């Protein structure tokens, strides 16, 4: 993803992806999180 | 190659569609045959 070309020069060197923007993999949203006694922790809520 | 491809003016998506069409049908639009519709497909000589 950051080898994505977003301009393609006549000299042969491109502007990358890389150039203006960080990748990497992260959460689709950011919302909520959880600790169980303090400590970061995956949760889940069951509802009936 | 992503470099060769970029180097070129083509995108990856006119692929898509030449392909599509080219190696196997592609479903373009529908027509009246005799008062029921029925489909307009490309699918290309089947000497190529």
């Amino acid at each position: 993803f950051g080898n994505v070309i977003l301009r393609a020069n006549t000299d042969g060197s491109n502007i990358y992806l890389k150039d203006v923007a960080k990748v990497g993999l992260g959460m689709e949203d950011y919302s909520s999180s959880t600790r169980l006694n303090g400590v970061n922790t995956t949760g889940m809520a069951v509802m009936l | 190659n992503r470099a060769a491809a970029a180097a070129q003016g083509v995108s990856f998506a006119d692929i898509r569609t030449a392909l599509a069409s080219a190696l196997s049908s592609s479903y373009v639009s529908d027509f009246p045959n005799q008062g029921r519709l029925q489909r307009v497909m490309v699918q290309a000589d089947g000497d190529a």
